[PDB]
């Protein structure tokens, strides 16, 4: 529930920005953004940006036409990508605050909905002055997308029928008056949407969140954008890439443990992908493409896409044959410092990876191959008219369980690399004079809390509602949860130091009841936290509270409870600092009444500074350290027996019900956790 | 325009009738059948049924528990079904009108929408009181599954902001207001989505007359119920099974050779199927199922299935290994063309297999699983909870290119049969002294033209509009293929004073390469036109037969609005109110191309059984026992057939104007 502080000058900046969010899916002739528009002369205008080579490159484009209103928007589609990343760059080199809101006014009225949100999102994330600017939650922006398609409809017939038909009976489906307002409860998916065990997880991969969070992660660093803003960083991009997916993928991995899942299972182009999904959404002309279990990969349609991908990891293959080879005109050797960075641009054909100031079409990309051939739609009508799948969008990504397939196939290709690299020595984890003696933890707790969201952006009003920026329709869901708890370090060194406190989490056994091994367990673990201490000499106790954890932030307020927040002078302040972290709701996979044992591993070592990264994530160690040391890369296990290590068997409860279901259940009251 | 005339009584009646498909989604709660559903009481109302025993199994199953409002009816569905054919049982054994009514009244308000709606049309259609009735168009009754979702979804957005918010800019999109309706112009799935050359078809398979007409052929002849009703039919029934869909599958194979696609794909449960099919339609839950290209039919879910399916099957193929065996309580002689009965119903599965009047559980359908199958959906939920596909709904099974695949499948193992029969001989046919000397047809051509439906019953409304009966009424209109009119006129020699059946059918000429059609092996790619009866004097004679009094066929269904308006006039339409199971007439031709796509007229001319009194069609046909279709209801030999009162006339089908349908629906 924590704030911060902010002008009128700010407020009002503020204000406008999120105007352009309401009623994304109409136009309100009486808006002042309309009028904004109305005035804008976007031909006259060459003078309202720093760059008039990509003013020229978006007049000449506009001259031939955009991507019509009503179609889906995608990134993943050539000329769709070259028209956004061309409105983006106007929004990025607009002069001025005011050049910005006149050009996002614009576009706002007359161009394609998804395509505007898409580079506006971006925009205002990337632009200097506006950087530090909240945004509304991707799925307040894109209820769309966040929204099953059971209670989206529940929806449009409450519109249509401008409330319940009788009350008690839409109490019976889920659908609530309060305080003026809608709320439909929301159950997870069943198995018409999740065909296979993967159901028992919907309310992870389902989870608005987690989703947003892969959009959040998309919108920081585009890969079709290079690196330029963010300097020195562009060395570490590639390392970025790994950390980010082999961290979700560990987190999904622990979901799968606690319900008896075992091991994402791999594939291959030419047989059947085992695992179907069947996406709960539908555009303006289609329904989602549906995969149904033991869908032939290799047929007709995907013949020559299979080629390109099979050469493109096979080629991988080849790099790790060679050691040192000349590619991308660089010539690499995959014991050097810069081989991490090579790696992970290769597999996600950034914009780095080659001269690129902004991605050619013509390169191309082994992820957006990939998401094709898996997502298993027909071929696109003609290039602004494709079949939507899940793994079309970034918002949508994370509910298909061949998204964690595809990635999982792509970590351990680095991994195969990750031989080339030097195993930590024992000197070199060794943190001479520094002990830890024990670690304590509070009661781990998991456990279901409804959360409610206004998806007023995809329902329609009338002329004269949208005067009143009209948003009365709320969904209500049981999301994962867990208690604060607190983590204590007891602590023994010889001399006062500066050390960084990094704790981390992982599994404890197999499937098969077994303790894994650190050989084989180390991509399993996930960052909870770092920080720097100032340790004194003698015996001290270090606590930390989940609260006060790096990696995780607290929900974002609805646009409502934004503006009530302007009002008095104020921001949520994990809007503001931090929107692009995991949210802490997810932070322990769901427990189990027993307590399900997972490690959490407690590390302590010396804090060396360097001038601070520009950065666009998650504020890492202050550090020439790797992201996820010292779990970066495979270890040799004698050498992490270390005093100031600590690997401690942590049990993880669950309260209350122990499926989300039994919450929405009209006249049940449910088991809720104290 | 061809109408008929009712007494004020039928007018009540009727009227009664049509309010159950009007407003289908909501209900009233000032309106008169609300009052009346609410508390009408079955138990102490008892003595008002023929049957006892059904309004009892009634009571016990409804107090059990039936489906809920707001799922997916389906009658392929066991559970639903059952519950379905009581409610059924209910309508029919109503002693009376009134009692009829109140049951209805009472279903409308307690019982899932799709399910009254399906059991109610079928008792109107089935009980005696009620012949002479009419039922509204099914497109009318059911729009959803008659449009695809971009349409469907564009009627919801214009509701929900009460009206058109930039006419201009909706214009765009095929949506104007005009009058008190708001108007949607629709393009067939191909204009978003050509997926593989079935898509060619489109305008045929999508055309919500040929899915309607799937629709009716159900409701008059339901598979779970006995043909007890008809009498004498009963007897015919596999036969009139047969021949509906080789008679349909005919007319598809024409449309098929007219935009190059030649002949219906096989299949194997034991391989994956070649053919997908994308429907673009929904469910307040769900998305109708899409089975992909190249889908393999043979997985682990479909295990069992394929066995019971392939064992379906191989029990027909032993059945046509001896000729003569006993089956299903019966004695059965493959040379004797009267056992079409059997086999009809025994691929259908129907009543009449048994000896029963209705179904059961146990008894397993071949074509409820094929479907199922086929129809690719993961497995149900429960009971009461699947994915729909268009094989899950007499509606929409005509979208689906697997339907004509498995149909094909089946009429092909039963003309594996009719190769038992023995051809018929020159003196079989012969029609001594008469000779079809001429046979000229006028000009056939196609065309498309814009058709307007009544969608009003998709469109969710408010408390507060409902009782101040606001007006947002929806069309959807559509290029519709239809045909000018023409004449046959038939030049024959009698020698005699005689009484004559005149038939007219309509043939390809070649196949796909230029091999022309030999009657041989295409006999059953023959499609009947006309029946009819005719004077034949001494001399020279010449029939006029104009394509409008082809019996074969009917005119469009008027919409309830103009129905209605019709009973304030003592009028109802008539082909409406006994003609509705037949095909529609604009589509009794195939797409025909600008320069004149070869087709083969063939004109039969045979003795007609005096009567010695004046003659009335319905009973014409049941007077002479010349079975369905014939001459071509069995193999012919080229030789031995032809004949003087036969005639082949080389014949070709134009089509004028815009030829593609989606140039009407431009903006
Ligand atoms: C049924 O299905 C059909 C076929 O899919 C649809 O027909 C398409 O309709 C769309 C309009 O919705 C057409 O696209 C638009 O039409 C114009 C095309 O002009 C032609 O001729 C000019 C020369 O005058 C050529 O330059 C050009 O190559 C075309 O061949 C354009 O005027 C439109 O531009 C407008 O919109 C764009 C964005 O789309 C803006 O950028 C512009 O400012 C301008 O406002 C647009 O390109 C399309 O041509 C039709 N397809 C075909 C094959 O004819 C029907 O819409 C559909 N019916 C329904 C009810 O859905
Ligand atoms: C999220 O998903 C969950 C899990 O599926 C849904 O929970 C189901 O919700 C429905 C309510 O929508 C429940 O159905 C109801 O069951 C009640 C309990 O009945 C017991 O006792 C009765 C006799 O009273 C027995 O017949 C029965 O066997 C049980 O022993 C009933 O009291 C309810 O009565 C209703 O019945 C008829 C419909 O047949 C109505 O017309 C009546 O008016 C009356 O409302 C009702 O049938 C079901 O139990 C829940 N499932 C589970 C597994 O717990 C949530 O609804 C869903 N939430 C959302 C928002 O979708
Ligand atoms: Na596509
Ligand atoms: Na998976
Ligand atoms: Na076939």
């Amino acid at each position: 529930f924590k704030t911060t502080p902010v002008d009128a000058a700010f407020v009002e900046k503020q204000k406008k920005i999120l105007s352009l969010f309401y009623n994304v899916n109409e136009i309100s002739y009486e808006a002042e953004y309309y009028k904004v528009a109305q005035d804008f002369n976007i031909e006259a205008s060459k003078d309202c940006y720093t760059n008039m080579k990509a003013y020229e490159n978006f007049m000449m484009m506009y001259k031939v036409g955009f991507l019509p209103k009503n179609l889906e928007f995608s990134i993943f589609y050539e000329k769709m990508r070259e028209e956004a990343i061309a409105l983006f760059k106007l929004f990025y080199y607009a002069k001025d605050f005011e050049c910005f809101y006149k050009t996002a006014c614009y576009a706002r009225v007359y161009m394609n909905q998804g395509m505007f949100l898409y580079a506006y999102y971006i925009a205002i994330i990337q632009r200097s002055d506006t950087a530090s600017f909240v945004l509304p939650a991707p799925y307040e922006a894109y209820p769309q997308y966040f929204v099953n398609m059971e209670v989206k409809n529940k929806m449009d017939y409450v519109k249509m029928m401008d409330g319940c038909l009788d009350e008690k009976i839409c109490y019976n489906y889920g659908i609530i008056k309060e305080n003026e307002q809608f709320v439909m409860y929301a159950n997870y998916s069943n198995s018409l949407t999740y065909p296979n065990n993967e159901d028992r997880i919907a309310y992870l991969t389902e989870d608005v969140g987690l989703n947003a969070y892969y959009y959040y992660f998309h919108s920081h660093l585009p890969f079709w954008w290079n690196s330029g803003k963010y300097g020195a960083f562009k060395e570490r991009r590639g390392e970025i890439y790994f950390f980010f997916y082999q961290q979700l993928l560990a987190r999904y991995y622990m979901e799968r443990l606690t319900n008896g899942l075992g091991k994402i299972p791999e594939f291959s182009w030419y047989s059947p992908l085992r695992t179907g999904y069947l996406p709960p959404f539908n555009s303006f002309y289609y329904p989602f493409a549906q995969r149904s279990n033991d869908y032939e990969l290799h047929t007709e349609k995907n013949y020559e896409e299979i080629r390109f991908l099979d050469i493109y990891e096979k080629t991988f293959f080849q790099y790790l044959q060679q050691g040192h080879f000349k590619a991308f005109d660089k010539k690499i050797d995959l014991h050097s410092s810069k081989a991490v960075n090579f790696v992970g641009n290769y597999w996600q054909t950034n914009a780095d990876l080659f001269e690129e100031d902004f991605l050619q079409f013509y390169q191309r990309s082994y992820e957006v191959n990939a998401r094709r051939v898996l997502g298993a739609a027909p071929k696109p009508f003609n290039q602004y008219t494709f079949i939507p799948s899940a793994l079309d969008f970034y918002q949508t990504s994370a509910r298909d369980p061949a998204f964690y397939q595809l990635y999982k196939r792509i970590v351990q290709y680095i991994i195969e690399f990750k031989q080339y690299q030097v195993p930590y020595t024992q000197e070199a984890l060794h943190f001479v004079g520094l002990k830890i003696s024990d670690v304590k933890v509070d009661k781990m707790v998991t456990f279901f809390d409804h959360f409610d969201f206004d998806a007023f952006n995809t329902v329609y009003f009338s002329k004269e509602e949208l005067k009143s920026s009209p948003h009365g329709y709320k969904v209500r869901q049981p999301r994962l949860n867990h208690k604060p708890f607190t983590v204590t370090i007891d602590i023994k060194s010889d001399v006062a130091t500066n050390a960084v406190v990094k704790m981390f989490l992982g599994p404890k056994y197999d499937e098969n009841g077994f303790p894994f091994s650190l050989e084989d367990n180390w991509m399993n673990f996930y960052e909870l936290d770092w920080f720097v201490q100032k340790v004194n000499p003698g015996q001290s106790q270090i606590t930390r509270s989940s609260t006060d954890f790096a990696f995780f932030k607290e929900d974002s307020l609805p646009m409502a409870e934004i503006y009530k927040l302007l009002d008095q002078g104020k921001i949520p302040t994990d809007m503001f600092n931090s929107s692009d972290t995991m949210p802490s709701r997810l932070m322990l996979p769901k427990g189990t009444y027993d307590g399900f044992p997972f490690q959490l591993f407690v590390f302590v070592y010396p804090y060396e500074p360097t001038p601070k990264e520009s950065e666009p994530f998650k504020a890492v160690v202050p550090d020439n350290k790797p992201f996820g040391y010292p779990f970066d890369r495979p270890v040799l296990p004698q050498y992490f027996k270390q005093p100031n290590m600590f690997f401690k068997k942590v049990l993880v409860y669950h309260e209350g019900e122990l499926f989300p279901y039994l919450f929405n259940i009209p006249h049940y009251t449910p088991d809720k956790a104290q | 325009i061809k109408t008929k005339n009712v007494d004020a009584v039928f007018v009540e009646k009727q009227k009664k009738i049509l309010s159950f498909f009007q407003d289908v989604s909501q209900l009233n709660t000032d309106d008169e059948y609300y009052k009346i559903g609410k508390d009408y009481d079955i138990e102490m109302n008892m003595d008002n049924y023929t049957n006892k025993k059904a309004v009892e199994e009634f009571l016990k199953m409804y107090r059990t528990g039936f489906m809920p409002k707001n799922l997916e009816f389906s009658v392929f569905y066991d559970k639903m079904r059952d519950e379905a054919i009581a409610l059924f049982h209910l309508f029919y054994y109503a002693k009376d009108f009134e009692t009829f009514y109140k049951t209805a009244c009472f279903a409308r308000v307690h019982l899932n929408q799709g399910q009254f709606l399906y059991a109610f049309y079928i008792a109107v259609i089935q009980r005696s009181d009620c012949h002479g009735f009419v039922v509204p168009a099914p497109y009318e009754v059911y729009p959803k599954m008659f449009m695809n979702m971009e349409v469907l979804q564009k009627i919801y957005v214009t509701k929900m902001q009460d009206g058109l918010i930039n006419p201009e800019a909706a214009a765009k999109y095929g949506i104007h207001k005009e009058n008190d309706y708001f108007v949607y112009k629709a393009n067939y799935s191909n204009a978003v989505l050509y997926n593989n050359e079935e898509q060619r078809l489109t305008y045929f398979t999508e055309d919500i007359g040929m899915n309607a007409y799937y629709y009716y052929f159900h409701s008059h002849l339901p598979f779970w119920w006995t043909s007890e009703k008809y009498g004498a039919l009963k007897e015919r029934r596999g036969e009139v099974y047969f021949y509906f869909y080789q008679q349909l599958l005919a007319r598809y194979y024409f449309e098929r050779l007219t935009n190059g696609l030649g002949k219906i794909p096989e299949f194997s449960w034991y391989s994956p199927i070649k053919t997908g099919y994308y429907p673009l339609m929904l469910t307040k839950f769900t998305p109708f199922a899409q089975r992909p290209d190249y889908y393999n039919l043979h997985t682990e879910e479909n295990y069992e299935r394929v066995r019971f399916l392939d064992t379906y099957e191989k029990t027909f193929v032993q059945f046509l290994q001896k000729d003569h065996f006993e089956a299903f309580g019966q004695k059965i002689d493959f040379h004797d063309p009267k056992a079409i009965n059997f086999v009809g119903n025994y691929w259908q599965d129907n009543a009449d297999l048994y000896g029963e009047e209705v179904t059961k559980d146990y008894q397993r359908s071949y074509e409820v699983f094929a479907r199922r199958v086929l129809g690719a959906a993961p497995m149900p939920f429960d009971k009461y909870t699947f994915m729909p596909s268009a094989m899950d709904f007499y509606q929409t099974s005509l979208r689906d290119p697997a339907f004509y695949q498995l149909y094909n499948r089946i009429v092909e193992y039963i003309v594996e049969f009719k190769q038992y029969l023995k051809p018929y001989t020159q003196d079989k046919l012969y029609f001594d002294g008469v000779k079809i000397t001429d046979v000229k047809v006028d000009k056939l051509t196609t065309f498309f033209e814009n058709f307007e439906f009544d969608a009003s019953n998709s469109v969710y409304f408010s408390k507060e509009e409902i009782k101040n009966n606001h007006v947002h009424d929806v069309k959807v209109r559509q290029p519709r293929l239809n045909h000018s009119p023409f004449n046959v006129n038939i030049e024959v020699d009698s020698n005699v004073a005689s009484d004559a059946v005149v038939k007219i059918f309509l043939a390809p000429k070649y196949d796909d390469n230029g091999i022309p059609l030999t009657l041989e092996d295409n006999w059953m790619k023959f499609f009947e036109l006309d029946w009819f009866t005719t004077k034949l004097t001494a001399g020279q004679n010449k029939i006029i037969r104009n394509s409008n009094e082809f019996v074969i066929f009917k005119e469009d269904s008027v919409p309830m609005t103009e129905i209605m308006k019709m009973l304030d006039e003592g009028k109802v339409p008539f082909d409406m109110s006994e003609e509705f199971c037949y095909m529609p007439k604009r589509l009794m031709l195939p797409r025909g191309t600008e320069g004149g796509f070869p087709f083969q007229l063939f004109v039969f001319v045979y003795p007609f059984d005096n009567k010695g009194k004046d003659l009335a069609p319905f009973e014409s046909f049941v007077l002479d026992n010349k079975p369905l279709g014939f001459p071509l209801d069995r193999p012919v030999v080229d030789a031995l057939f032809k004949v003087p009162n036969m005639y082949f006339k080389d014949i070709f089908i134009y089509h004028e104007g815009e030829r593609f349908p989606y140039k009407f629906n431009i903006p």
